[PDB]
């Protein structure tokens, strides 16, 4: 129940992330988009940050909360599992030799590492339902773009910790009636 | 409407009583004190005055139940059983007489301020309580001077709650706070729906207090800047103590 | 059913002063093990001169170690009852009888009484990475009991 | 919020004699674990002849070891407070009690008081590669509170 | 955000530790160049050294310093992460059967690995804001070059530790008013 | 200058009879710890009936251990001292006070006072391969003193 909604959080955190280092550094634009496009559409020239999901671990054992409805004396239980997902976050910005205000790539995924894991975008993030674990490792690696030039596509898993609720019935009870049998 | 920061007292004579209580009872604490109608050599209200700087709240050992008391010096503004009985219902601390087996004692009997609703409504919890306001707010305003503003995250409340905490220590160690205590049902409700989470009448029944701080957004009369403000709400767990004895001698 | 799995486990608590008709746990640490105990010893021998072997029924009482998810509801009221407990400084601690029922998936239920907390961190323990360790409680109860098959 | 994460976290340590109104750590280790607690004890139980289990509620006080990364601010200040209170030869030792306050992310807040340092490695060690050894440090207070959910 | 700043004093140590390298054995010139060139441009036949961006591990929690504007009565906190980079430093040099003062790629690529990490340099890289770590392997592989001949091309990886600095916004107070409330 | 880095680091030993004005080390070994210190004391602490905590600011003296490479002219100058340190039959041991100081490349520099050798190998031991295996040292000194900040 929870990947658009974190999806669409997880977008306007980028999309501030984005906004900020356009402050702290220059890009020309940004673009925040999803890796594998459900539609055929092109990788966009300008400075651009890609999000996709790789995994999703349950923590935990389920943990169940039985709520009465009171109308029809139903305990519904609900289910609440412990979820850390793992998103890669990527950036791809091709580096011009002639300009002299050069920003890697690498700059833009460090600063997104940066500015996720530092302690107000934590709390902002908590007061929006979810939370975030350390990142470990940024890989700048080296491949070979459409105009066959080199271009650095660094990336780096964040794991992002939430719940989901499952809502389910059960019958009540409201009597007990032992038998007390003698040995 | 100050509330915090002062006990203040009241000088009236006798039968004066019923309406002065009229008009002051309630009005957080205040001490109304019964005046020899014949002369004025005892400062009378003097007795609140004296004992309260005299406690010295950093060595364990405070509270003195403010009743007990052996006033020298003093006139004997109440000398008979009704006299004492109609004095009281009506406040009021008569500085008394009595006798045992000889003798004539002296006393400052009760030390009930006026009160009534909530209020800490006795000498020795609303004294324990101001010098708590005291202490902490010292502690706040030596924070602030040290480093000024606190960053009202997350953070901020951790050098609010460790500045704040000392203070708790020697509150603990001073006989202000209770170890024990049963809080119940109405006391369990209350502690549970003021800021408190569901668990948190546990603690105050085991080790005396709960103290947390939460940051508000206010404005004030000229700041446009919608200014950040701390709120530590802390629950005082009171304290009992005896004053009278019971006794059921039995077979003589 | 004498199947070997036991998802769909839980923990009834009571105990006599804190948590009277009290709480449930259902939310099991994943890395260590939910329910644990130390074996048990019932007895001890030792051997004669000739070889009579002496038999001791030694009265002993059993041990659980629970494994909770950190800052958890369940874990909440167990690490309150722990607190209500445990002594220290300027504190009261209650001296109660806490009883554990296990209801395992497989209809089997087992009933321990008459025990009290041996065990605790009392203090969120931060992981490398940043997840919270996994809290264990540890209990020591006197009398066990099994009720139902299947 | 019930959630696992930590990272967020923060510790208050103020010192009576060394740093009243002090600093804040939170630059901890990645390899060792950032706050630890040692298991509480809190109990004690003896087992009778004819099975009546005796329980003891021992006095006892908590532990905390925080790791952090050395040569640092916060680790400064840490290394500065043992020092202060450390004792050797010439030098005289300030007999202080610090109090230590976790503020972890979710909203949660423990606070831990009259306690002293324990321990410490009072040199900075250096690893195989050429990195610092993380350094930890180890407390033990008296009084631990709970304050604050989610 | 400091990859660029980390890179051109990378380039300027490099070119001075082939200054230093013309000394002791000798070259006919030296280059030094980003081995994933962003634009198509050719290996040059001169004894030239490459670098590379490998990965980024941060160590350590950010540490998050707060600091009053005195202005808008803001915190600037400042969470600065401690950071290791990894450069994959190699070296090219075509050797030739008929010369005497046979100095192979080798030779360049363990005399920048002894000059970076000579205490010397090290305490002047201490003065230009970052410091090194120790290189444990250095690994002479073969391959063919374009001419169809043998060439050597020695590798190692170099381990840089610096800082990277973020500020953000935080509201402030100066103010604490209480509840005493009892029981 | 806060980084975690180590590279550059020197050892000058000072040793009042074997080396006044003494030697520097600087070839560590690379697998084991290059400087080494076991964790200090420098409290004990007690639980009461009621809970009181209960301090001892023990005295202690901090230790160091120090990995370098065999058959080098600093080991073989630290070999030279804990031979006229140490005590066999017929020989006469010198028992002098030797100093530490180590410069980590960041700027800062513990020195450390009135030591002693307190291990070592005495013979160049051999590893499988057939490299010789790294001789760990160990001294005990009285006085620390941190000096330098960046």
């Amino acid at each position: 129940m929870f990947d658009g909604e974190l999806i669409a959080k997880m977008v306007v955190e980028l999309n501030a992330a984005m906004t900020s280092a356009q402050e702290a550094l220059q890009f020309p634009d940004f673009e925040v988009v999803q890796k594998a496009q459900p539609t055929q559409q092109g990788t966009s020239t300008r400075p651009t940050i890609f999000f996709q999901k790789l995994f999703d671990i349950p923590r935990g054992w389920p943990a169940t909360d039985w709520h009465l409805d009171n109308t029809t004396r139903k305990y519904v239980e609900i289910t609440r599992q412990h979820v850390e997902t793992t998103f890669q976050i990527s950036s791809l910005h091709w580096q011009n030799p002639e300009i002299t205000h050069v920003v890697t790539a690498s700059d833009i995924a460090n600063y997104v590492r940066a500015y996720f894991q530092a302690r107000s975008t934590i709390e902002r993030v908590k007061e929006l339902d979810f939370l975030i674990l350390r990142v470990s490792q940024i890989s700048n690696e080296a491949f070979e773009n459409d105009n066959h030039q080199f271009e650095f596509h660094p990336s780096f898993d964040m794991v992002v910790t939430y719940n989901q609720y499952i809502r389910l019935y059960e019958n009540a009870a409201y009597s007990a009636d032992g038998v007390l049998i003698g040995v | 409407a100050q509330n915090n920061q002062f006990i203040y007292t009241v000088a009236t004579s006798l039968a004066n009583l019923g309406t002065l209580f009229d008009l002051v009872k309630g009005n957080a604490g205040t001490g109304l004190h019964v005046l020899s109608a014949t002369a004025a050599n005892d400062f009378v209200e003097q007795c609140p005055s004296e004992i309260f700087a005299a406690t010295n709240y950093d060595e364990p050992g405070a509270s003195q139940n403010y009743m007990y008391y052996q006033f020298p010096g003093r006139n004997i503004t109440v000398s008979d059983d009704t006299v004492a009985n109609t004095v009281d219902k009506s406040r009021g601390n008569y500085i008394g007489v009595t006798q045992a087996n000889g003798q004539q004692l002296a006393f400052y009997q009760r030390g009930i301020l006026c009160g009534g609703p909530t209020d800490a409504v006795d000498m020795n919890v609303y004294a324990n309580e101001i010098w708590l306001k005291s202490a902490i707010a010292q502690a706040l305003l030596d924070l602030f001077l040290n480093v000024n503003a606190v960053p009202a995250s997350s953070t901020g409340e951790a050098m609010v709650l460790a500045v704040l905490q000392p203070v708790l220590d020697k509150a603990t160690a001073n006989g202000t706070f209770t170890y024990g205590k049963e809080i119940s049902a109405v006391q369990q409700q209350y502690i549970t729906q003021v800021t408190g989470d569901r668990r948190a009448w546990r603690q105050v029944q085991t080790l005396g207090y709960w103290i947390n701080i939460t940051f508000s957004s206010y404005t004030n009369n000229n700041t446009g800047l919608i200014e950040w403000k701390a709120n530590y709400t802390l629950i005082y767990s009171k304290g009992d103590a005896i004053r009278f004895v019971e006794g059921s001698d039995v077979m003589i | 059913m004498i199947n070997i799995s036991a998802f769909g486990s839980i923990c009834q608590f009571t105990a006599s002063r804190t948590f009277p008709n009290g709480f449930t746990v259902t939310e099991f640490a994943d890395d260590a093990d939910p329910i644990d105990s130390p074996p048990f010893t019932a007895a001890d021998t030792g051997v004669g001169l000739n070889g009579d072997m002496v038999v001791w029924n030694r009265a002993n009482i059993l041990e659980v170690v629970v494994n909770v998810i950190p800052n958890t509801e369940g874990e909440r009221n167990l690490a309150v009852l722990l607190d209500a407990n445990r002594t220290g400084k300027d504190k009261s601690g209650a001296r109660d009888v806490v009883g554990l029922v296990v209801a395992m998936p497989d209809g089997s239920k087992i009933t321990c009484t008459n025990g009290t907390p041996i065990d605790g961190v009392l203090i969120n323990a931060v992981a490398s990475v940043g997840r919270l360790k996994t809290k264990p409680y540890r209990f020591r109860f006197e009398k066990v009991i099994k009720a139902g098959t299947s």
